[PDB]
This record gives C-alpha cells, sequence and structure tokens, in this order.
C-alpha cells in the first residue's frame, strides 16, 4: 500500500495524470480530495 | 519567442523515456512485424503523463 500510495499521492499532485485506482474506505476517499484540493492549489500557486 | 529546437528536444525526451522503458525491462528483439507490445504501450504510457 506504500508502494501503490506514494505513486497514487504523485498521480494527484501532477494533476490526474494516471488515475491507477481507489480502494474502498470512504475516510481514504476524503483523504485523496483534501489531498487532491492542496494540489491543485499548490499547483495554482506554483504557476502564479 | 522560441525555435522549433525546443519542441525537438521536448521530443527527444520522449524518445529517451520511451526507450528507457524498454531498457528497464526484459523482452524480445522485435525488428520483425509492424507493430510491437512494449513499444506502442511504452509511447502510450509516454503521451498519457
Amino acid at each position: 500500500t506504500i508502494g501503490k500510495a506514494i505513486w497514487l499521492l504523485w498521480g494527484l499532485v501532477f494533476n490526474n495524470s494516471l488515475p491507477v485506482q481507489n480502494p474502498k474506505g470512504t475516510t481514504s476517499k476524503i483523504m485523496v480530495s483534501v489531498w487532491a484540493f492542496f494540489a491543485v492549489i499548490f499547483l495554482a500557486s506554483y504557476t502564479a | 519567442p522560441f525555435q522549433s529546437t525546443l519542441w525537438l528536444l521536448v521530443g527527444l525526451s520522449v524518445h529517451v523515456v520511451a526507450v528507457m522503458l524498454y531498457l528497464l525491462d526484459r523482452f524480445s528483439p522485435f525488428g520483425r512485424f509492424e507493430d510491437a507490445l512494449t513499444l506502442s504501450s511504452a509511447m502510450w504510457f509516454s503521451w498519457r503523463v
């Protein structure tokens, strides 16, 4: 779960890129959503 | 604002990563048919990312 987790987070930081997959727990989906929000915020602050 | 050699270097990096994905794993020498498998898949991964 670490090897796929770091690649999933790396996929979320660089704008989707690869969807890979997604687990079943809702807490992981919420944390993935927050990480995607902070990812697009970091991308907006990076481009700006 | 930038010359075509910059985009030519961008594509050159696509070739370097494309052949690198084929070098990082063992497969077989293939200049026999027209369409390959790991080469087309690696190119779809390069154009995918």
